[PDB]
């Protein structure tokens, strides 16, 4: 048989068979319900649109994300997402396919317990396993050491690994992510004259963020340039017209990552959390962690983020170290590639949580050595 | 090297009708990696013959074999066979065959293009781990020959496009990965050319007679033994061991048939599992081949780690894996297996690098978009249940196992017969013999295994009348 | 055949075939264990890193010296050290090679008995012998009289020898050695603001001690000079940057040898113990003992130790006695050179302890007159 790798992620569900070079199905993790009445008789609208289908009917639905920051908050929506992924996207029966799942660090144990219970009971998967996003990202990056910064749409965290050994006491988790950037972009667009409130327009604001935003190497210099020059202004076409032009708002939204004080967060920027995590580790491995800084996740895809973070870390770090940042073009799908590599390994076949073990030891078997 | 196989068809009335030819288990590692004292295929040396000047100048081939990187690593030339008139004979045979000379010229130019794949060079970039080419003249000439664009080919090699969900994204490649991809493409195109040539020969040979029951003829390389055994020899040994196990099973079936015919039936234990114990430590999961295939996927694997894993997973736990032996100052030994032919030791060094066969999808698409015949060779290459292995997840060993399995799904359907040929001496002089040579031939041919299996039962069978006319005088 | 000369010592295992000019394999004697869990699967980490390999993985290992003060306290670790030395550093099977061993004077008999038992049972060497670490150093100096001061990392001792006749009643042993100096440097570096606690960075502190520490000719004068001026300060580059500067602490660390009261020990200084051992012997050999002082061991490699020790002993000794101290450049490896010279002697071939003799007489053969 063959193994199945499913990555719930946050804001995007991506899945595919193990041993593949890229996920087959990638679609937003959205469950929408019709908010109007409906007057035509005979068509028989369904009561729930799930997945990429909800994007097409975005204008007549209330889009709800089943997960806020890694933690699943609406379980029924998650059974709907998983059922859609397993049946209408891959068209496979999970009765004969082991499933590998990806899960962020420092999350409630009840989350993993319920995930495994749902997988074993509702879908009757023969075996399953839960892994950490950072380890998979390091797998796909062709590395065995180095500190990896995984910044998705749900949560941003750093996990330092040296020689295949993790440093649990040095793991730092920050809840600032892409969703907060989108919300700040909404909050900062209204000062120009454009108001976005409905959950349907969340997608439009996110698309504007993806298509136009970029990280500035220097903040004060760029603001001074934009205060006088107008070469930073670009137009965007809304799905109905009335093009909008944004000036300094394009490079101010991603600055929240390095300046979390913009949205009221007390913590420090990602460039500072990475340095703090490096200094948390032992003194004999700091050089290798400095020389093998790994990036992953969708939020790290902004143009010029690598140069800005390298400059910041070089400013923080001693002047006698070479700071190198690895930013492969496929940052977004790095975790799934690592999952495919991990599931395709032959020695991994004895680390699955089989059905017999789950039945014998209950849902608590997840937190054993089969972490 | 390749496992030639000819099927001879017959008519309905038991008369000769037609012949069908197939090829199996052609080795690709010989194209890129050669032993220090061994040559490559005769193709490249034959092309470098100086008696045909037109091909060299029209292909812009360097007349010095030393310059080319793919060829100079092995032994440059030996007095095996004078290549000139052999090349002219092959050209004449092609000329008198069914197809025209343009196809022959396409063959030579494609081989020349395969030659120029070793001249590709790549270097690191300004402030990135990405790799970019430095020289482009060889790339330009290769693209000119293939009818491609040099810029497009370089962009495809450096930045392979891959499909994710519904959108295309570009992947990054370093120097090692691009070198592996360059080697894999050269091996794959050679394989496709050979298969297409075999299909053309089969079509030309084909007659319009109906094909009733056939008589298969199988030729395969023997159980070669060296003092520097490597992966290529390991595959051949494993194939020969599978064939010997098949022969043992067939002989056991024949012996049981004779026993049930004579009503003398005992010792019903099968004779297969005794040899299959060694097979189960190669092809099965957690076997040597499986561990080797997994190890190359781990991005920091090294030979020491691979040997350590083999020792951890097989030393003492299995009944066939054991420590190597140092005899008469042999250069290197890492582990020793036991086969039907005795104790064989293999060298780990160099196995990991040459096992990888990562193909590039965008280059295959560019070949399909080419203006030459090459698109025919690469016409088809790489949801409701899929197991398509990725381009990166491609190992020579997996292809070898798949080909051997598909061959066994075909050979097992026919009743087999065995023919053994033994060289009497190493010299041309008739009459004289070399006893160690005959010992080695008998050992690799499995005759000792046959007599050993015969000796555990009752091998001597005499009729009652003969026994009476010979042994009744005793009492 | 050839003989193997193994010198376990403490903190540095050095070995090689007899008759060689210098030892072939020199590496620290430490055993490392991974103190983390390991997240990457398929690598197959070994459960114990031994020898020079553990120095490269200091950041994810805990280092335990199997020898505290001359004696062996962890026999499994010592067996691992010996196996590594025989099978990796030298790559020679000990089945057909006699071994020569060294240990400090005045050690428990159980240690020697267990060493002999392990070496005949586990490794099955044809023969073996144990020699005093000081007599071999005396051989390596081309002398036949005089006292020898073997200040290693575990223990410091003095053995007076006159015309090849040892004087057991005048042997003085002191437990102050290089390890205590390293610990004292770790303790006194805290007053400058640098904290070293982990066993991994003890090696770093040892590197500073080797590279920068030196013995002062006068203590009060150097103290006044360091307090007034700042020309004695030097800077050392840590493995992760943040260069540090050590001043007065530069020569305070090696002064513990002449001032044992710094670490709380009641015993007298090195020079006083040497003088007491000199006057513990007879009266007709004191002049030759004065004129042939021999230094050996790693700890005696500080710059200026010879001059200070000569000045102190001259102050103690009568004025009309000539005092000379022999300090060859190869102090650290002198013991192994002497061992190789002794094993190369033809008359020594009959002093080996044959395996048959050990079997007939039991492990107590070594303490017997068949030494
Ligand atoms: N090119 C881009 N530029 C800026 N942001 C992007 C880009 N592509 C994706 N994103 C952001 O990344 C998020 C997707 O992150 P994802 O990798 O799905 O996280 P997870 O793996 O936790 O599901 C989207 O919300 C989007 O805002
Ligand atoms: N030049 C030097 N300066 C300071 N310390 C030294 C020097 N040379 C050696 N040492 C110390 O001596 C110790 C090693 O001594 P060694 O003679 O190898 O002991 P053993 O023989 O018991 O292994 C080390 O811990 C090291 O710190
Ligand atoms: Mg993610
Ligand atoms: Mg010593």
């Amino acid at each position: 048989t063959t193994a199945l790798v499913c990555d719930n992620g946050s804001g995007l569900v991506k899945a595919g068979f193990a041993g593949d070079d890229a996920p087959r199905a990638v679609f937003p993790s959205i469950v929408g319900r019709p908010r109007h009445q409906g007057v035509m008789v005979g068509m028989g609208q369904k009561d729930s649109y799930v997945g990429d289908e909800a994007q097409s009917k975005r204008g007549i639905l209330t889009l709800k994300y089943p997960i806020e920051h890694g933690i699943i908050t609406n379980w029924d929506d998650m059974e709907k997402i998983w059922h859609h992924t397993f049946y209408n996207e891959l068209r496979v029966a999970p009765e004969e396919h082991p499933t590998l799942l990806t899960e962020a660090p420092l999350n409630p144990k009840a989350n993993r317990e319920k995930m495994t219970q749902i997988m074993f009971e509702t879908f009757n998967v023969p075996a399953m396993y839960v892994a950490i996003q950072a380890v998979l990202s390091l797998y796909a990056s062709g590395r065995t050491t180095g500190i990896v910064l995984d910044s998705g749409d749900g949560v941003t965290h750093n996990v330092p690994i040296y020689e295949g050994y993790a440093l649990p006491h040095a793991i730092m988790r920050l809840d600032l992510a892409g969703r907060d950037l989108t919300d700040y972009l909404m909050k900062i667009l209204t000062e120009r004259g454009y108001s976005f409130v409905t959950t349907a327009e969340r997608e439009i604001v996110r698309d504007i963020k993806e298509k136009l935003c970029y990280v500035a190497l220097d903040f004060e210099n760029e603001m001074a340039t934009a205060a006088s020059s107008s070469s930073l202004e670009k137009s965007y076409e809304l799905p109905d017209g009335q093009v909008i032009t944004i000036g300094n708002e394009r490079f101010r939204c991603p600055e929240t990552l390095f300046q979390p004080s913009f949205i009221g967060m007390e913590s420090a920027g990602i460039h500072e959390t990475t340095y703090n995590s490096i200094m948390k580790c032992d003194i004999d491995i700091r050089k290798d962690l400095y020389a093998n800084n790994v990036l992953s996740g969708g939020t790290t895809m902004y143009p010029g983020i690598a140069d800005r973070m390298q400059k910041e870390i070089t400013a923080l770090a001693p002047s006698t170290m070479k700071i190198k940042i690895i930013a492969p073009p496929e940052r977004k799908y790095s975790v799934w590639i690592g999952g495919s590599i991990l599931a395709s390994l032959s020695t991994f076949q004895q680390m699955w949580i089989s059905k017999q073990e789950y039945d014998e030891a209950g849902p608590s078997i997840v937190h054993r050595k089969c972490f | 090297r390749f496992g030639k196989f000819i099927r001879i068809h017959f008519g309905a009335t038991g008369k000769l009708a037609s012949a069908d030819i197939e090829t199996y288990l052609l080795e690709k590692s010989r194209v890129i990696f050669q032993l220090k004292a061994e040559r490559d295929y005769h193709i490249f040396y034959q092309i470098l013959s100086n008696k045909k000047p037109e091909l060299l100048d029209m292909l812009l081939i360097t007349n010095n074999p030393y310059d080319y990187a793919f060829i100079s690593q092995g032994e440059t030339t030996v007095a095996s066979i004078d290549d000139a008139e052999e090349l002219m004979a092959t050209d004449n045979a092609f000329d008198v065959l069914g197809f025209t000379s343009e196809e022959k010229n396409s063959m030579y130019k494609l081989t020349g293009a395969i030659m120029h794949f070793g001249n590709m060079k790549f270097k690191l970039k300004q402030r990135e781990e990405q790799a970019e080419p430095d020289g482009t003249e060889e790339a330009d000439k290769s693209a000119y020959l293939m009818g491609l664009n040099s810029a497009d080919l370089l962009k495809g090699l450096c930045h392979p496009r891959v499909k994710v969900g519904n959108e295309y994204v570009t992947k990054g490649q370093n120097v090692q990965q691009v070198i592996y991809a360059t080697g894999a493409l050269a091996k794959a195109v050679y394989e496709r050319m050979f298969n297409w040539m075999v299909t053309r020969i089969n079509a030309t040979l084909e007659t319009k007679q109906p094909r009733q029951y056939f008589i298969g003829v199988l030729d395969i390389a023997g159980f070669e033994i060296f003092d520097f055994n490597s992966f290529e020899q390991l595959c051949i040994n494993f194939t020969n061991e599978k064939l010997q196990q098949f022969f043992n099973h067939h002989m056991f079936v024949l012996e049981q048939e004779e026993y049930k015919k004579e009503g003398i039936e005992w010792t019903f234990i099968d004779f297969g599992m005794d040899l299959q114990a060694c097979i189960d430590l190669i092809e099965k999961p957690m076997g040597i081949m499986s561990i080797l295939e997994e190890e190359c996927m781990f991005p920091k694997a090294t030979d020491m780690t691979f040997k350590a894993k083999l020792f951890d997973n097989h030393l003492g736990k299995s009944a066939n894996f054991q420590k190597p032996r140092n005899i008469k100052g042999k250069p290197e030994a890492h582990f020793s297996l036991i086969h039907y032919a005795g104790i064989v030791d293999y060298n780990i060094i160099g196995w990991l690098q040459k096992n990888k066969d990562p193909l590039n999808e965008t280059v295959v698409g560019l070949y399909q978009k080419s203006s030459l015949k090459l698109l025919s060779t690469l016409f088809a290459n790489y949801g409701k249940g899929k197991a398509k292995k990725g381009s990166s997840f491609q190992t020579v060993s997996a292809l070898h196992r798949e080909n051997l399995n598909k061959l066994m799904t075909n050979l097992r359907s026919t009743h087999p017969h065995f023919v053994r040929c033994i060289i009497p001496n190493e010299t041309k002089s008739p009459g004289v013999m070399d006893n160690p040579l005959v010992m080695h031939q008998l050992r690799c041919n499995g005759v000792l295994e046959g007599i050993r299996i015969c000796r555990k039962g009752f091998p001597n069978r005499i009729l009652y009348g003969d026994f009476r006319q010979r042994y009744r005088i005793l009492n």
